[PDB]
């Protein structure tokens, strides 16, 4: 409001349109029981197509919260201008291998100006939150005491949760969360 | 199973984490939840003056009930909650 | 059991149970359970959540004296359950998630679990956050405004009900004027000594504002005064009644969307959690019909969640529908003699 | 945003245009107040002496005429541009795949619906198929996962490399929940077709018929062995009847 006397009544127009589009988006994609079903173009590999379809459906819908990921991507992309989904080879250790799919908020994505798509992208950076346990598994085993726009944007997104906040876990704790950087770079390091 | 020092350290860590979580949740959720409940019964917007005789409009309650009736009609209407369906005939019997 | 949100505590850095690093819950447990796990010789172990719960109803106060004596073995006490992902052991060890049940300065029990039982409902979920939106976060904006207008309207009528009569000073004729008997007023002295007191007419915009508020509530909230509900059959497939009830209404679509979000976020998670809980412990038999007896099927023998699909929101009559299919199928298998 | 701000401004205006009008102040002269009576709000009794015209409702500016027109223009602009209609119908996956599926009644020619379907199709082609192809490559380039094949009733460890490349696989998204049932119908229809022609009967043996029936059941009757239906593994040829034997004799 400009002044107390005015008592401006904010019109929730963006929210209404966003929800109206998102409901249809979810009704088109997530409504079906199965996400996708690969269809082979030749009868020779028709049998293999069914196995791949079952595997991908189990990995996405059941093995991972596919509905939550899709909803988060839909809601955020419409307002944040872009949403990103990542899939990694999780190797948690009885050592198991999984296809972990997670929604990455646009606040934690960095791309160069000269790139228009992933195919021609020359530099793609991402700040991830990984526990110190993973870091110990790959470097500095003897040292574990290794302690802004994205944070402000995420805080303004909800106003309830502040990403750059002290949860309370002690820093020396082996399970403390730390910010690591993943960089896909097309350069001649050699 | 664990030394008393380990128990004391766990207690201290748990207490500090509980304090932080309580502060965060009070700041974020419960503060709005209390006023939401007050509005649900139309008790928060009290009359400014006796002469005005403000008539609180039960709009939140009406919408909440209208949504909840459909919600229950979709989930609890069926005789059974869910029915697991096996993807293979080998374990079809176990699904039932 | 349903746990009110007033008794739940989560850290700020968590957006879901999977990545949650700390989940606390205050539960009310009788002293009998505590005696079964700690301090057998001592049983004399005697705010925002309480205020919120009291304001929720105003009838029941959780922090109130029921009357049971504290020394009573069945007295209710507040215990704390904490699911914490931390290295209580050597930090080099994996950050295993531990469940700790504690009382006042006493850790009654500790164990290792890999799945938080709690399942949350998030209507209108907010991406990248543990808490979604709520009806109050929207309808409130509609409510206050409307109430104000309504209040205005009421006074605009209330004052008009008085109908005061303005009159001059020297032409009252009080004796006759006060009398309300039909006819007889002596309105002498220019015959214009009394006239209805002017009252401001009702503002023209009130009706328009009320209509705008009503249509905004209908389109945004998703509830229609004379609209139709969503049956489970239409929820599964909106084209089931495409002949007449195409269900293209924006409000109906929004309501179905929020219902589907609730189902996918809450229902399937709860069913999977229950299935894991039963599959990971317990010895329950099954009444198999072939021997007309009970077969003790081990919990491990059941398949994993990877090979099981969970479906919710099934119409009450679906069973009957299945029957039809069967007889139809019968005809099919009756057609082919092969 | 362009629609929002403007509207809010107008709405704010509107609110005050009513709020002030709610006060309903009464203008009056100086020497003809009669304060004791005027202040009292009891029904009737005001002493409006001294020319009988000492009190009159204070004039208030009427609501601007253009506000309604501007609000209507904003609403229609939002409907046509954003693509969301107050009472419009949504897009099911079936209509998304083919807008003419409900051509009998729901032709879905609405401009808003077409724009919404266009953006949904753009999202599907840009995001969904890329994600599925990426997952397929990831699984195909690493990992050792078996498959439950029905012929031996066991698990066969199919190497990831054995799967075909993306060049020979088409990915389809946005499949209706009931599509499975639809497939079943096709199967029975196909059955009738292959039942009509006796030329293909020699190839369409007992095993193929049982497999087709099992597929139909799995589409609807997930469980099949629960009743008279007997797996082909345990099946044995029927014993010849005495009648045919004696006829041959």
């Amino acid at each position: 409001p400009v002044t107390a006397g005015s008592s401006s009544w904010v019109d929730r127009t963006v929210w209404e349109s966003v929800n109206g589009t998102l409901q249809d988006i979810i009704n088109v994609f997530c409504s079906g029981d199965e996400a996708v079903t690969f269809v082979a173009d030749n009868q020779q590999d028709s049998d293999a197509a069914d196995v791949a379809t079952k595997l991908v459906n189990q990995i996405l819908l059941r093995d991972n919260p596919g509905y939550n990921i899709i909803s988060s991507a839909a809601q955020e992309c419409l307002v944040t201008r872009n949403s990103f989904i990542k899939y990694y080879w999780d190797e948690q250790t009885q050592t198991v291998k999984r296809v972990k799919v997670e929604y990455v908020p646009s606040e934690q994505i960095f791309v160069d100006e000269h790139a228009t798509s992933f195919a021609d992208a020359q530099y793609f950076c991402h700040r991830v939150r990984r526990s110190k346990e993973d870091l110990v598994a790959m470097g500095f085993p003897k040292d574990e005491i290794e302690a802004t726009q994205s944070t402000v944007a995420w805080s303004r997104t909800d106003w309830r949760q502040d990403i750059d906040a002290d949860i309370g876990t002690d820093t020396e704790d082996i399970a403390s969360m730390v910010w690591v950087y993943e960089h896909y770079i097309r350069t001649g390091v050699l | 199973k664990y030394s008393e020092e380990v128990l004391d350290e766990l207690r201290v860590d748990l207490q500090r984490r509980f304090n932080y979580a309580q502060g965060y949740v009070d700041m974020a959720v419960k503060g709005y939840a209390r006023e939401a409940w007050e509005y649900f019964y139309g008790n928060l917007p009290a009359p400014v003056t006796a002469g005005s005789s403000s008539w609180v409009d039960r709009t939140v309650w009406e919408s909440v009930n209208g949504t909840l009736q459909d919600i229950i009609n979709v989930f609890c209407s069926g005789d059974e909650a869910v029915t697991f369906v096996a993807d293979n005939q080998q374990d079809s019997d176990a699904a039932d | 059991e349903y746990v009110p949100s007033e008794q739940i505590f989560v850290d700020e850095h968590a957006t879901s149970f999977a990545d949650a690093q700390y989940f606390c819950h205050r539960v009310r447990r009788s002293k009998e359970d505590l005696v079964a796990m700690g301090f057998p010789k001592d049983e004399i172990e005697a705010t925002q959540s309480t205020v919120a719960w009291s304001r929720t109803d105003w009838r029941q106060d959780i922090d109130a004296d029921i009357g049971t004596d504290t020394e009573d073995i069945a007295s209710m006490v507040w215990v704390y359950e904490h699911y914490i992902r931390t290295g209580v052991l050597d930090k080099n060890k994996e950050s295993k998630l531990y469940q700790v049940i504690q009382a006042g300065e006493h850790i009654l029990h500790t164990e290792e679990v890999t799945h938080i039982p709690f399942v949350t409902f998030c209507p209108y979920p907010i991406p990248g956050s543990f808490y979604g939106q709520s009806v109050y976060d929207i309808t409130k904006d509609i409510q206050d405004l409307r109430t104000a207008l309504v209040r205005g309207y009421i006074d605009n009528v209330n004052n008009a009900n008085y109908g005061r009569y303005k009159a001059l000073v020297g032409a009252y004729d009080r004796r006759s004027l006060l009398d309300n008997r039909p006819g007889g007023v002596v309105e002498m002295e220019r015959q214009d000594a009394i006239d209805l007191f002017p009252y401001h007419n009702l503002p023209q915009g009130i009706d328009g504002l009320l209509g705008m508020s009503e249509e905004l509530k209908e389109t945004r909230t998703g509830v229609t005064k004379l609209g139709m509900g969503i049956n489970p059959d239409v929820f599964k497939n909106d084209n089931a009644y495409a002949t007449v009830g195409l269900m293209m209404n924006a409000a109906q679509n929004r309501l179905r969307m929020v219902c589907r979000n609730i189902a996918h976020n809450g229902m399937v998670e709860l069913m999977r959690g229950i299935y894991n809980l039963i599959r990971e412990n317990g010895e329950v038999p099954i009444e198999v019909q072939t021997p007309r007896g009970m077969i003790q099927v081990n919990p491990k023998q059941l398949p994993a969640r990877h090979n099981l699909q969970v479906v919710v929101a099934i119409s009450p009559n679906e069973k009957a529908e299945r029957a039809q299919k069967l007889i139809s199928l019968k005809q099919l298998i009756a057609a082919d003699a092969q | 945003k362009d629609i929002q701000d403007l509207r809010t401004a107008l709405v704010r205006g509107y609110i005050d245009n009513v709020n002030n009008a709610n006060y309903g102040r009464y203008k009056a002269l100086v020497g003809a107040y009669d304060r004791r009576s005027l202040l009292d709000n009891r029904p009737g009794g005001v002493v409006e002496m001294e020319r009988q015209d000492a009190i009159d409702l204070f004039p208030y500016h009427n609501l601007p005429q253009g506000i309604d027109g501007l609000l209507g223009m904003s609403e229609e602009l939002k409907e046509t541009r954003t693509g969301v209609t107050k009472l419009g119908m949504g897009i099911n996956p079936d209509v998304f795949k083919n807008d003419n599926a409900y051509a009998t009644v729901g032709l879905m020619m609405n401009a808003a619906q077409n724009r919404l379907r266009m953006v949904c199709r753009n999202i599907a082609h840009n995001g969904m198929v890329e994600l599925m192809r990426g997952i397929y490559n990831l699984i195909r380039e690493n990992g050792e996962v078996p498959i439950e094949v029905q012929t031996p009733r066991g698990m066969i460890q199919v190497n990831p490399k054995q799967l075909p490349a993306r060049h020979n696989l088409q990915v389809v998204v946005a499949i209706s929940p009931n599509e499975k049932a639809e497939r079943a119908q096709k199967l029975i229809s196909l059955k009738q077709l292959i039942a009509a022609d006796a030329q293909l009967a020699p190839l369409f043996g007992l095993e193929q018929d049982r497999y087709m029936t099992a597929q139909i059941f799995e589409l609807m009757g997930i469980k099949d062995t629960h009743k008279y239906l007997l797996p082909l593994e345990q099946y044995q040829p029927p014993e010849p009847s005495p009648m045919e034997i004696l006829q041959l004799e």
